[PDB]
């Protein structure tokens, strides 16, 4: 989880799930920092974040 | 409205959450309660999004006996509705305020999931977006 | 929902207003405007006597065209609608409260017209009685 | 004439109920509104129709 939020993708506004939009891409993803995020969830994000 | 989620279950030990419908919306939870639990925060989030783009927001598949889903508030699917009919009619926000009588301060928190709905405020909105809004049921 | 009104003239000059689903509401004016007017507060005024005693409110004609018309507000549907789910399970308001998980205070509250409706309350109320609100879109 | 309609409605047993929309009248039973416009005049078939909603034929 630290390297997820860092370079590219921006991190704005939001409450409960982060709201993450990329020149036009769209994704959200737990933040809870603590758990393990799967693999599946990062190649859903990635894929839905480089895109059309 | 029931969205339909695929819970995909990954080998590190717990479940993956997706929705057939909605791209964005995204996340898992470690068990069969709590992946659904997840399920409704991420896509009531996805949601924002199209609110914000002002694009459609694609309705629920239809329900396949023994699918995993999450029944989304009326509350939300009020709002849900109201932005596809706002977006098809073409109109202005400004335009719909006029119809509607009310200024634009409280036209667009009805496009906005992040505060109460109060449902006849979203019915008007509907009349005047020339669509019907109406409760069946119960 | 719509209940469809009767405007009789009145020889005097004016109309009366007359339901033939409500027998209770009754009322004139002045204008065809003054009629429809007085005929919306004279059927949501009628409304509360059948929350008061307990009684099926009358659910609408169906529409013939050319019938005048109120279209009754969703946060009055969706009351008259659990009303006459809830009457028709014969449970009590106690035991609707503990299915539901709120105090009773709260369940009391949403068989009468006079506060605003929140209408997933009316949703979650609806679900323990073993009933289904939708929305529907034109 | 709403206003002594109401009058005569209270002589015979009619209970106005308080409220700030439509009045609410009970009477043995039965029930009925009546607009709450005092000054105005009560038409004649809705005098008629509350008479006999409310069993005053």
């Amino acid at each position: 989880r630290r390297w997820l939020e860092s370079q590219g993708v921006d991190v704005a506004n939001g409450s409960n799930h982060l709201k993450l939009r990329f020149h036009g891409r769209r994704s959200v993803m737990p933040r809870h920092p603590c758990d393990e995020i799967k693999e599946p969830l990062r190649k859903a994000i990635l894929k839905q974040l480089g895109l059309s | 409205m029931r969205y339909p989620v695929t819970l995909t279950p990954a080998p590190e030990g717990g479940y993956m959450v997706s929705f057939v419908d909605i791209p964005e919306a995204l996340t898992q939870g470690e068990t069969v309660a709590e992946a659904m639990e997840a399920a409704k925060d991420a896509l009531l989030t996805a949601f924002d999004f199209y609110f914000e783009d002002n694009e459609l927001i694609p309705l629920p598949s239809p329900l396949n006996s023994h699918d995993h889903f999450i029944e989304v508030p009326l509350s939300v699917a009020s709002k849900v509705l109201l932005l596809n009919a706002f977006l098809q009619s073409e109109i202005t926000q400004q335009e719909l305020a006029r119809r509607i009588g009310k200024p634009k301060q409280e036209i667009t928190r009805l496009f906005n999931l992040h505060h109460a709905t109060k449902i006849d405020a979203v019915q008007l909105a509907a009349k005047a977006l020339g669509k019907e809004l109406s409760l069946v049921m119960v």
